[PDB]
């Protein structure tokens, strides 16, 4: 804890980020071989012989063909989403994810988490920077309800103000701009020493840290990067942040009670590219999720 | 120390001494004990030969078995060999004749061990890195069988082939992914 | 008869050198003596021309012509023998790079006329050559915006001399 | 009437090739649900219809077995059984056809 401007700070935390990755990729020595199965469907009985920890369940997908490239947005290795850019360990048995599949529950958790951390991204950075912001967590709230939600603590002399339609449209053109680009939605399983290491500042994801932290034997807890951004969750991501088409922060809301100061939890609401709506249904969707969504208990 | 009946052993040795007795028999002032140097330089100017891509200096160093059986894959990649060492002096350990009469030809394979260290690198007709690896003494003992057709005036002693036990490591893994494609199927049912 | 673009797979470059780039792997292909004619193919060689191979079979897989199933075969083929022979590692990652069709042998019939009168009736067989390059399908080249417009004209009132004097 | 000249390559390049006669690209294509052998939308996959066609072939192949010659044409409702599959009271009056084979996990 000391004082720091906000650029030298994700200067220190990718740069350390880096290392790590650098660190884990120099582990294993040379190339080793594994067997991923796929247990799938389409293409059954197939069986790649894959690089360990180097090949991506991406690298898996583009032996098969592009379509298994566009459509597939979660692996499911043995029992367990794994996000699509994340290097398997051992010899395993596959099979992919997409949107309209039957049960695509995890992939919906997985899509909302991807979108609440986008958010997050681009609250964080479109502040005055006399004033501060503190990335609380983002409370994994089911689909059902109408948005994703944020939770940011605001400065001390902003606990009065409250936006307008045209900061709240600056910020979906900033997070169209985040979307625009087609950036990779990077992880890095970390232990708990390293990853508390990193962030170091905000207390509050020291606690987030600790509580994930404490459920496995482990205490490896699971970071994720866009670009420079690097942020906490639970659970796995999707590939990319160009398979969001239709994006929108819908309003902002204070929650005091329950504390002296005040948390403002940020509402959106988004819809991929092969899941796109109607203007009109998307208005209606975009209407009911100014509303708060509260299911945390 | 000698394991327990050592008698067999001496049979075997018997079954190569009665073998270098009718390659003598037909051709005398044959030394045994200096085979093994004329084994491992064969060996090695054949692989630099391969090295070089030169096929006409390879048909007088190795057989007709064993010339596909080496420049068949390699047509149109490059590879980079070098032998850098030589760990452990080489042993003759099998010398064997057949006496197959039908065009009246008897030849003579001697299969001799060497244990030593080499280099690979074998690169991609684009020029890029597929199987080895550069600047890297990984060490190989092989045994591999030489052979020259006794009968014939001019017969060299030429590399046969080579014979890999059972036990053996598996080498060096590939630097690419590769997908074993499952059972293609017509309008039926996948069953396993 | 030339043919010059089966030989084109058997070219090897110099083994290169560590502080290079990839230079991705460019396979060659071609079906000689195709019954079709080489106007009608030309239009599926130009269909395909920019895409990739998996968009390639998708587009040739309901593509209603006889060339259509043609070219399809010889895009199968070219993908197997680029997985199998030249060392690509994808088989999803190939882009067509050259597409095209070339006039092959003809025969000659006569059409028998409605007088004592002919034609040469001629026996049409074409061509198909194909060149495959892996990594991604380059982006299309986006049309200019006003922006370079305005850019190449003030360019070229600047580039402007007095003409016709030292 | 008759052509007064020979039209050059170069007009007949603009005609010919223009893109009123090129190819459209077409974006109806995606992978089938099952089987994964890239239908057309609107359309049934030609893999699972070929499937479905191979089946009823041999059931037809025994009803005519079972039928003998022409103009026979029961006055009641057929259904058709695989090894096992014991017929259901339901299926009482029902004709039964039964060829030889477990019963596909598509056909319930
Ligand atoms: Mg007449
Ligand atoms: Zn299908």
């Amino acid at each position: 804890a000391s004082q720091l401007s906000p650029t030298e700070l994700t200067e220190m935390r990718n740069d350390l980020f880096n290392k790590e990755k650098a660190r884990q990729l120099s582990l294993t020595p040379r190339t080793e071989k594994i067997e991923v199965k796929h247990v799938g469907k389409t293409d059954p009985g197939t069986v790649f012989v894959m690089n360990k920890n180097i090949s991506t369940p991406y690298s898996c997908a583009m032996h098969l063909s592009e379509w298994y490239c566009r459509k597939s947005i979660l692996a499911l290795v043995d029992g367990q989403p794994w996000d699509m850019y994340k290097p398997l360990t051992k010899s395993c048995e596959i099979k992919f994810l997409t949107f309209k599949d039957c049960d695509p529950g995890e992939v919906n958790k997985a899509y909302w988490r991807s979108c609440a951390m986008m958010m997050g991204c681009v609250i964080e950075r479109a502040f005055k920077d006399e004033y501060m912001v503190n990335l609380v967590r983002a409370p994994e709230v089911p689909v059902i309800s109408g948005a994703f939600c944020y939770d940011v603590v605001l400065d001390s002399k902003l606990d009065e103000w409250m936006p307008t339609k045209e900061n709240l449209r600056s910020f979906t053109k900033d997070a169209h701009a985040l979307i625009y680009k087609d950036l990779p939605f990077e992880t890095l399983e970390v232990e708990a020493k390293v990853a508390l290491e990193i962030f170091q500042h905000s207390k509050y994801k020291v606690d987030f840290i600790e509580e994930k932290a404490s459920q496995n034997p482990e205490r490896i807890v699971k970071l994720h990067r866009i670009g420079d951004f690097i942020d906490v969750s639970e659970g796995p991501l999707i590939p990319r942040t160009s398979i969001c088409f239709q994006y929108e922060v819908s309003a902002v809301h204070n929650l005091q009670p329950t504390q002296p100061s005040l948390i403002r939890r940020f509402q959106g609401v988004s819809l991929p590219v092969h899941l796109r709506a109607h203007f009109t249904i998307w208005d209606k969707l975009l209407e009911r999720s100014r509303k708060m969504v509260t299911e945390d208990q | 120390e000698g394991l327990i009946e050592r008698t067999e052993r001496m049979k075997k040795t018997m079954a190569s001494q009665v073998s270098i007795r009718r390659i003598k028999d037909y051709d005398a002032n044959f030394k045994i004990k200096d085979f093994p140097e004329k084994a491992k330089d064969i060996f090695i100017e054949a692989h630099l030969c391969l090295n070089n891509s030169d096929h006409d200096r390879l048909h007088t160093l190795v057989t007709e078995h064993c010339f596909p059986d080496m420049t068949w894959d390699i047509k149109y990649k490059t590879v980079r060999w070098s032998f850098v060492e030589s760990l452990e002096p080489s042993h003759v350990v099998q010398v064997r004749c057949s006496s197959m009469m039908n065009q009246g030809n008897v030849y003579g394979q001697i299969t001799v061990r060497m244990h030593t260290r080499q280099t690979l690198a074998i690169y991609d007709r684009f020029g890029r890195l597929m199987y080895g690896q550069e600047d890297v003494p990984k060490d190989v003992l092989e045994y591999v069988v030489f052979e020259k057709q006794l009968t014939n005036p001019y017969g060299s002693w030429r590399m046969h082939t080579k014979i890999v036990p059972p036990w053996a490591p598996p080498k060096q893994p590939i630097l690419k992914t590769v997908m074993i494609p499952g059972p293609q199927l017509k309008p039926e049912e996948e069953y396993e | 008869i030339s043919r010059k673009w089966e030989k084109k797979n058997k070219i090897v470059y110099p083994p290169q050198l560590p502080g290079e780039p990839r230079r991705p792997a460019e396979i060659y292909h071609c079906r000689r003596q195709i019954k079709y004619s080489k106007d009608k193919m030309w239009y599926l060689a130009k269909l395909i021309r920019g895409m990739s191979i998996d968009q390639a079979l998708a587009q040739l897989e309901f593509n209603d012509k006889k060339g259509a199933k043609i070219i399809k075969e010889v895009l199968l083929e070219a993908q197997d023998m680029a997985v199998r022979d030249h060392n690509v590692e994808f088989r999803s990652n190939l882009y067509i790079a050259e597409s095209t069709s070339g006039r092959g042998q003809c025969l000659k019939r006569i059409r028998y006329h409605g007088r004592g009168r002919f034609g040469i009736m001629e026996k049409v067989y074409c061509h198909y050559f194909v060149k495959l390059v892996e990594g991604p399908p380059p982006p299309p080249e986006p049309p200019k915006t006003a922006v370079a417009h305005a850019k190449e004209y003030i360019q070229q009132l600047r580039s402007r001399t007095i003409v016709h004097t030292l | 009437a008759a052509p007064k000249n020979r039209r050059t390559i170069e007009v007949n390049r603009c005609r010919r090739r223009n893109p009123q006669k090129l190819i459209k690209v077409k974006n109806n294509i995606d992978v089938c649900p099952e089987c994964g052998h890239l239908k057309q939308k609107h359309v049934l996959c030609a893999y699972c219809y070929e499937k479905v066609c191979k089946e009823t072939a041999e059931i037809r192949r025994q009803i005519g077995k079972q039928e003998g010659g022409p103009f026979k044409a029961p006055t009641i409702e057929t259904v058709v059984l695989y090894t096992g599959e014991t017929p259901s009271e339901q299926d009482q009056g029902k004709r039964i056809i039964e060829r030889d084979r477990k019963r596909p996990s598509w056909f319930t």
